[PDB]
């Protein structure tokens, strides 16, 4: 909710941990839909 | 009178916290707003829990 | 001239020439007696709205005069830049004073 | 000269001659329209990299100007001394003001 600076201007989420996961920080990534959000809300998104 | 204002609308405390959150206001009012926001978020977390 | 008694007189054309403070003092003195015979059959609230845009023009003139010493305002949000590809862009919080010298 | 419209124009050769504040003002006033016909087929981000090293050179220019009143910096760590055998060597915490007189 901070429109002073664009989202993802200098950072982009890429977490690899069941502990350091972030179901909310993924909004800073480009190309994010509602379906990908509800899917990541349950299962922690970790790339293989 | 030691009283917070602009409580009627919901689209006021979020703007206040997002903009006047670096120390423009005294430490008290910003803390009151942050506590309200945290309580609402805890309610949402209880719902999803 | 702007004479609110006959509703055909007050119009935004003359309010612009009128200043910001004098119309308030003008309306204050004018008596309650308004001639019923002249009257806008065009929803006189339109003349009220005409009074609003007229006062808005008068206020704009006062700010333009006040704009001699102020500082030019910029965009308070990001993503508004001709060539963002060179470097990123940020907004600006208007927490300054317009006084320059 | 430095004209970011034609990508072949901007280069670090001219940015050094440009000051520190004026290029920021320069980029601000230039329009978004950039001619597509000229373009670096050499990974234009290198021109971005060229823009960085050019701005770094301009900052170094303003640095040498400000360096007239500053104090010469020394080593902040130990073990750095020509003849340590005479006496030991210590660093220095840079917690001063460059103002001299």
């Amino acid at each position: 909710y901070d429109e002073t600076i664009a989202t993802g201007t200098f950072f982009y989420p890429v977490p690899v941990n069941p502990l350091f996961a972030c179901p909310e920080h993924l909004a800073s990534l480009r190309g994010m839909t509602n379906a990908r959000r509800v899917l990541a809300k349950m299962v922690p998104p970790i790339p293989p | 009178s030691h009283r917070v204002a602009f409580v009627n609308n919901f689209h006021m405390l979020m703007y206040i916290t997002t903009y006047l959150g670096n120390g423009e206001l005294p430490e008290v009012c910003i803390n009151i707003y942050r506590d309200l926001l945290q309580h609402v978020r805890a309610l949402r977390q209880t719902i999803t829990d | 001239s702007r004479v609110v008694f006959d509703p055909s007189n007050p119009t935004t054309f003359s309010v612009e020439a009128i200043a910001a403070y004098t119309p308030v003092a003008l309306i204050r003195l004018l008596n309650a007696s308004g001639p019923l015979q002249p009257g806008h059959r065009v929803d006189i609230a339109d003349a009220r709205s005409i009074y609003t845009v007229g006062a808005a023009a008068s206020a704009a003139r006062a700010r333009a005069n006040h704009n001699a010493n102020t500082i030019r305002r910029t965009a308070m949000f990001a993503e508004t830049d001709p060539m963002t590809w060179l470097r990123p862009t940020v907004g600006l919080k208007r927490t300054f004073n317009p006084r320059i010298i």
